[PDB]
């Protein structure tokens, strides 16, 4: 919500441009370190030029402190239902004999089911022998054969992506506003770097990092939510455990293709001469998803999901001190037009001093066009960066002070004409 | 195991009203002749269901044996405009007929025998839905489905199509759907009984039993090899017969064996018997089991 | 067979709307498919362990048996399970597809 | 699928000025005929992008359809006197023109139609940068780029080349520089718009948006075997029409199907419609998209 | 290597191809109601001028 | 784990050596020479599916969580003091030079 707080000046060693047809253009190519703001504070960059009003800002807003989980191994799973097909045949009839049902293979295509066709789904064939003679339908006393063709098929319309985590990485959500106004929403973690159209960003220095999640397995449910399960990650699929049928995508689970992995002897068969009752002991993950669901408090930490984006987030009581870097890979910034004038006013000043929270300043800006109002003191120690619009709009940010009785005369401007603005207020001592 | 594919019990006829040009080599269907409506059923890689079930009766043999009725009209002409009773079901059925063919028979919703015919001298397309122009033509019909039946009189008019979670399939209207109806041409099983409509299926549970009817046994002679001998001239248990014939336990258990006094060796048909199906937990005797590639609209939303 | 986990099983019989009565069972998070849909245990309350060193013997039509030893994973002589198969017909007819111990016959 | 690589929609004119002797075998372009300015586009291993997008319009077809203008002069005289209009753009282009060729066409900086021609009795070299004297030569040209066009009227003159880490690509002078510039022959895409310049890009994001257009469907007939049929005779919805045609849902949604009464079957073309590109953070409808091997000047240090 | 990116050809760069399905119908650009497919060709490059030997 | 930067300096990281390249870790994409990294050659070993994709029918996003080594190089760098040794860089050639205490007792 507030504006910038930590403002730095761009050096001339990483800025080079010219002017063609009354069009001052600049280019950024280098690396500039900047201090990260607090919860809600912003960190912008001042980009000057050959005049005074030709100035564009590069703001970076910090949402809050988060403790994301470092993912690694994952697998898709869901619900499945078998489909068994019985076909009893007497002995010495085609391929239904004693020298075939004993050495029958699962991937061996049966001749009796040869009219089924080729399918890319999980299927299996068996040959359960039965009693012969004239009491059940056989011209010989040899035991009859039972051709079984069972294929798995899905009954649900969604899948779950079960993943784990071995370390907790401190993640910071940053909403970066560029020079022209192209807003973006990214995030950083430990030493990660995001590639943006203007270059890249990376977390320079942090001061938060916990560990303790090897005995926890998370379940991802896109469109509904997440889930927490208190068990180690399933590496080997087996019958009777959460995660017996794994795949690689959601469509592979909804279609039950043969490209996934499964455990042998999973489908149970109960033949009754002519009947065939084959069922499976599949563990429904929706039950555990209904039981355990984020947010959940484990030991002394609060686990939850993310706001908008997909990902697990852990909340606690971290620090706030952090450093950031800015990499410019030769970006061009133009400024054809020019900014207009605008008057500023003082509304209120509520906050603190000598603390990371700062002081919340509230001002009133009255202008006629879209511009960028900026104020500065006399000794060159504090700066005010506030975007101006058309009409009368109030703008407040977070400032830093060291004395309780704040009373300083500032100089605000929007196009090259500076005007005084005496501000005052009483703050509280917050460490 | 036994090479008895062309041996057709019963009458063994393959001709329909309108395409009786192959009546010379189609009535009956012996080991010789070139019948266009029987060769494609023996090709490896086409219809293996008839290959595994050779000792049965096809749709045409069922019509000739007063089992399956004939539609009206029996031969739907593909020349008359403004449509004709034989398009709303043919257009929603993805088939594939080879070159040089005129008529094409298939099963309708009413359980009768349908067939499309092109006027001379036209032929069918790559799918058999429409007609087009082109050598000679195979005067006959091509099986569009993978069905079979047998001789029975089991009633089953109180059973309809179930298919849980399916909007509309083929030409029947199970329920009024309004959400996301997934449309995809897929194969669907079916087992039409007697005096019933096209009852679709989901899972197949077929059983085979040993039958004692004369239309389920063979009896060949050895001349100076093999020779087609009719089993109707065989004796009975305690009766009297004109000719003699021997066999094993399945043949001697129902007829009479004369040991060395016989002149023809008989045996059981490798792939016959009474084949029943399980419908709603009841083992009924079906009359038209097979697959057909039709439109499958499954409820997605 | 063996057993590495214990699930609180709940035997439940089903009485539908028409009158069809079946007999199934549930446990933990298992789900059974019925003609009217499916059923699953939403919440449980038990679950013990401690059976990795116990091998069970199944005898259909006669009964079960408990043996205080781990599951036999390597077919070897002098131990319960020196000659194994895959099905009942492979044992009643001595099928060569089953696994046996290397050199278990003493020749003199 | 859909083998319609030679069936060019629209007029189908693949001949450039200066070498208009192939009018009999290149105007129009059908399944028959031997055109040197169209066969090399169908060779496996040369221009696979045209093989993937073979259901659109080429650069020459776009010129003949009053979409892409021509340069002045359109035919670069290879035997001029100390330079010619089309030399710097040709030296920086690394291609491999086959033997027995004379003309070589490509896209210039202004987006017009570029081409060079050698008078008899000359021919091109291994790279097409020079010529020599010589069996029978070709009667066409050779495409030096891997581009395609389509029918569009959208304006895009407010967009220029914005490449990252590139100082001078091809012949366009982007940004200034005087340090260490790496010189190498790499592949670079290009998408010329309408009333604009040759804009270069770094990544390609093309999407297909099918609709209802007469140039996106193929209608064939059957005679005494498939045969090419003119789609212009297809009747409209409540409009005019002579012959009858039918097809699937996309072909029947804009025309009128008469079931089996129609005498022509049509379907949708494989890869056709409105292919848009992602540029400047917005989707646009370009008029030329392709790749060319040119010189890339990057700032090494 | 998919044919859609056949214009890329041979290359000694750590590249990969994916196929993310999307919705079909007339809302995206297709004549069939079946879900469409998406071909992805992602390759990695180096935006730096030096490397590190760990 | 040490990081060598010829022409700029060295770096020290308090972690064991990574044998298997895991995603989201310092050193997920390895190679053989400097040209294999500056040009991204296919012969280098990298972690499986480390690239995140976000398709949007027509749009297509793809972000990566690659750990920037220059950040750690800026954080930890020689000279450093650990336990009781003075870890420093080279003074002429190349190589990590650790400094401690002691006289000289060697023969050549």
């Amino acid at each position: 919500d507030p504006g910038c707080s930590e403002l730095i000046q761009a050096s001339s060693r990483i800025t080079t441009c010219s002017t063609e047809g009354v069009n001052t253009k600049c280019r950024l190519s280098g690396t500039a370190l900047i201090r990260a703001g607090s919860v809600g504070a912003e960190a912008c960059l001042m980009l000057k030029g050959v005049k005074e009003d030709q100035t564009k800002f590069l703001k970076i807003k910090t949402v809050s402190s988060e403790l994301s989980c470092r993912e690694g191994q994952s697998y898709w799973t869901g619900s499945f239902s078998p489909k068994c097909l019985s076909s009893r045949r007497c002995h010495l009839v085609g391929e239904c004999h004693v020298n075939r049902c004993l050495s029958w293979r699962d991937n061996e295509t049966s001749a009796e089911f040869s009219f089924v066709g080729e399918s890319t789904t999980m299927r299996e064939n068996k040959c359960f022998e039965q009693c012969g003679g004239w009491g059940c339908g056989c011209f010989n006393v040899n035991p009859s054969c039972l051709f079984v063709h069972t294929y798995l098929q899905s009954v649900r319309k969604e899948a779950l992506r079960v993943f784990n985590c071995i370390d907790w990485v401190h993640k910071l959500t940053l909403e970066i506003t560029d020079f022209d106004g192209s807003v973006s929403t990214i995030d950083l973690g430990a030493s990660s770097s995001r590639f943006t159209n203007w270059g890249s960003v990376s977390l320079s220095l942090d001061a938060e990092g916990i560990s303790g999640s090897n005995s926890f397995s998370f379940i991802e449910s896109p469109g509904k939510g997440y889930a927490i399960v208190d068990e180690p990650f399933s590496e080997i699929p087996r019958q009777g455990f959460l995660g017996e049928i794994r795949c690689n995508s959601e469509s592979s689970v909804l279609s039950a293709h043969e490209s996934c992995l499964r455990a042998p002897n999973l489908i149970s068969y109960k033949p009754m001469i002519d009947q065939l009752e084959c069922t499976t002991n599949l563990i429904d993950p929706f039950v555990v998803f209904e039981r355990g669901s984020l947010p959940q408090t484990r030991n002394d930490k609060t686990f939850a999901a993310s706001k908008g984006n997909r990902g697990v987030q852990a909340f606690s009581k971290g620090s706030v001190q952090a450093d950031l870097t800015l990499m410019f890979d030769n970006f061009e910034v133009d400024f054809v037009g020019a900014a207009v004038s605008c008057d500023a006013a003082f509304l209120n000043l509520t906050g603190c001093y000598s603390c990371n929270a700062g002081a919340r300043v509230c001002l009133s800006i009255t202008s006629t066009g879209t511009g960028s109002l900026s104020a500065h003191n006399k000794d060159g120690s504090l700066h005010i960066v506030l975007p101006s619009e058309n009409g009368t709009k109030d703008q407040c940010q977070i400032l830093h002070f060291t004395v309780p009785e704040v009373e300083e005369e500032f100089m605000y401007s929007c196009d090259g004409d500076e005007r005084p603005l005496l501000v005052k207020g009483t703050l509280i001592a917050i460490d | 195991e036994d090479p008895h594919l062309r041996n057709r019990p019963g009458k063994g006829h393959n001709y329909i009203d309108g395409m009786t040009q192959e009546d010379a080599t189609c009535k009956p269907v012996t080991y010789a002749g070139a019948c266009s409506s029987f060769d494609v059923l023996l090709e490896k890689g086409k219809f293996p269901l008839f290959q595994s079930y050779a000792h049965h009766r096809t749709l045409l043999e069922a019509v000739h044996d007063t089992i399956i009725a004939k539609a009206d009209p029996p031969s739907c002409d593909l020349q008359s405009a403004h449509g004709n009773p034989c398009m709303k079901e043919k257009l929603v059925m993805k088939t594939h007929c080879p070159n040089d063919y005129q008529s094409a028979h298939y099963l309708n919703n009413d359980g009768k025998m349908a067939s499309v015919k092109c006027p001379p001298k036209y032929e069918l397309t790559e799918d058999c839905n429409f007609c087009r122009q082109m050598a000679s033509l195979k005067k006959g019909s091509y099986p569009l489905q993978d069905l079979f039946c047998q001789s029975s009189e089991d009633d089953g008019s109180k059973l309809k199509t179930k298919m849980k979670g399916v909007c509309e399939v083929g030409v029947q209207a199970l329920k009024k759907c309004d959400g996301q109806l997934s449309t995809a041409h897929e194969v669907v099983p079916f087992a039409v009984f007697k005096n019933s409509k096209k009852v679709y299926l989901d899972k197949l549970d077929l059983k085979t039993e040993e039958n004692l009817l004369p239309d389920s046994f063979v009896c060949f002679e050895h001349k100076g090899e093999l020779k087609s001998f009719d089993i109707s001239q065989c004796p009975k248990i305690g009766g009297h017969g004109s000719k003699k014939c021997t066999g094993d336990a399945a043949f001697c258990s129902a007829y009479e064996c004369t040991a060395q006094y016989a002149n023809a060796y008989c045996s059981h048909a490798n792939g016959s018997g009474i084949v029943q199906i399980q419908v709603s937990g009841v083992w009924k005797k079906p009359l038209c089991v097979g697959y057909e590639r039709v439109v499958v609209k499954r409820e997605l939303s």
